[PDB]
Protein backbone atom coordinates (compact mmCIF):
# COMPACT_ATOMS: atom_id res chain seq x y z
CA UNK A 1 0.00 0.00 0.00
CA UNK A 2 3.22 2.43 -0.55
CA UNK A 3 1.68 3.05 -4.24
CA UNK A 4 -2.01 3.03 -3.38
CA UNK A 5 -2.47 5.29 0.43
CA UNK A 6 1.15 6.79 0.52
CA UNK A 7 1.20 9.27 -2.46
CA UNK A 8 1.97 12.63 -3.50
CA UNK A 9 -0.13 14.72 -0.38
CA UNK A 10 0.04 11.36 1.68
CA UNK A 11 -3.69 10.74 3.26
CA UNK A 12 -3.40 11.89 7.14
CA UNK A 13 -6.49 10.85 8.32
CA UNK A 14 -4.91 7.55 9.83
CA UNK A 15 -5.09 7.83 13.63
CA UNK A 16 -3.91 5.57 16.15
CA UNK A 17 -3.64 6.16 20.01
CA UNK A 18 -1.09 5.42 22.70
CA UNK A 19 -2.53 6.12 26.07
CA UNK A 20 -5.33 4.21 27.55
CA UNK A 21 -5.51 2.65 31.48
CA UNK A 22 -8.37 0.10 29.92
CA UNK A 23 -6.47 -2.41 27.14
CA UNK A 24 -8.38 -4.13 24.52
CA UNK A 25 -9.86 -7.10 25.05
CA UNK A 26 -10.39 -10.13 22.09
CA UNK A 27 -12.22 -8.72 19.12
CA UNK A 28 -13.29 -5.43 21.20
CA UNK A 29 -12.73 -1.92 20.53
CA UNK A 30 -12.73 1.56 21.89
CA UNK A 31 -14.48 3.96 19.78
CA UNK A 32 -13.84 7.53 21.63
CA UNK A 33 -11.79 7.84 24.89
CA UNK A 34 -12.32 10.11 27.95
CA UNK A 35 -9.59 12.15 28.92
CA UNK A 36 -10.27 14.56 31.54
CA UNK A 37 -7.98 15.70 34.40
CA UNK A 38 -6.59 12.79 35.15
CA UNK A 39 -3.46 14.23 36.98
CA UNK A 40 -4.16 16.12 40.44
CA UNK A 41 -2.01 19.34 39.95
CA UNK A 42 -2.59 22.67 41.68
CA UNK A 43 -1.61 25.10 38.99
CA UNK A 44 -3.56 23.70 35.61
CA UNK A 45 -1.90 23.35 32.33
CA UNK A 46 1.79 23.44 33.92
CA UNK A 47 4.36 22.55 31.56
CA UNK A 48 6.85 19.09 30.98
CA UNK B 1 -17.70 -11.62 20.69
CA UNK B 2 -21.10 -11.42 20.31
CA UNK B 3 -24.55 -11.82 21.96
CA UNK B 4 -26.37 -15.33 22.76
CA UNK B 5 -30.29 -15.13 23.62
CA UNK B 6 -32.28 -17.99 25.03
CA UNK B 7 -36.00 -17.42 25.88
CA UNK B 8 -39.14 -20.13 26.36
CA UNK B 9 -42.75 -19.31 27.53
CA UNK B 10 -44.32 -20.57 30.70
CA UNK B 11 -47.92 -21.26 31.43
CA UNK B 12 -48.05 -20.02 35.80
CA UNK B 13 -50.68 -21.18 37.80
CA UNK B 14 -49.24 -20.55 41.15
CA UNK B 15 -49.48 -17.53 43.32
CA UNK B 16 -47.48 -14.63 41.90
CA UNK B 17 -46.06 -13.13 44.53
CA UNK B 18 -43.70 -14.32 47.52
CA UNK B 19 -42.80 -16.81 45.08
CA UNK B 20 -40.58 -18.31 41.81
CA UNK B 21 -42.23 -21.39 40.45
CA UNK B 22 -40.54 -24.81 41.62
CA UNK B 23 -40.43 -26.61 38.31
CA UNK B 24 -37.35 -27.85 35.64
CA UNK B 25 -37.65 -26.00 32.27
CA UNK B 26 -34.79 -25.93 29.77
CA UNK B 27 -34.50 -22.50 28.09
CA UNK B 28 -34.06 -22.90 24.10
CA UNK B 29 -31.77 -20.96 22.13
CA UNK B 30 -34.04 -18.29 20.05
CA UNK B 31 -31.22 -15.68 18.34
CA UNK B 32 -27.32 -14.71 18.28
CA UNK B 33 -26.43 -12.16 15.77
CA UNK B 34 -22.88 -11.18 15.66
CA UNK B 35 -22.62 -7.52 17.05
CA UNK B 36 -18.94 -7.02 18.70
CA UNK B 37 -20.16 -5.32 21.82
CA UNK B 38 -18.79 -3.97 25.02
CA UNK B 39 -21.53 -4.21 27.99
CA UNK B 40 -21.12 -3.14 31.37
CA UNK B 41 -24.05 -2.36 33.14
CA UNK B 42 -27.76 -2.74 31.87
CA UNK B 43 -31.00 -1.53 31.80
CA UNK B 44 -34.95 -2.66 31.71
CA UNK B 45 -37.43 -1.01 29.32
CA UNK B 46 -41.14 -0.80 31.01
Amino acid sequence: SNKLDSKVSGNYNYLYRLFRKSNLKPFERDISTEIYQAGNKPCNGVAG
Amino acid sequence: GYFKIYSKHTPIIVREPEDLPQGFSALEPLVDLPIGINITRFQTLL
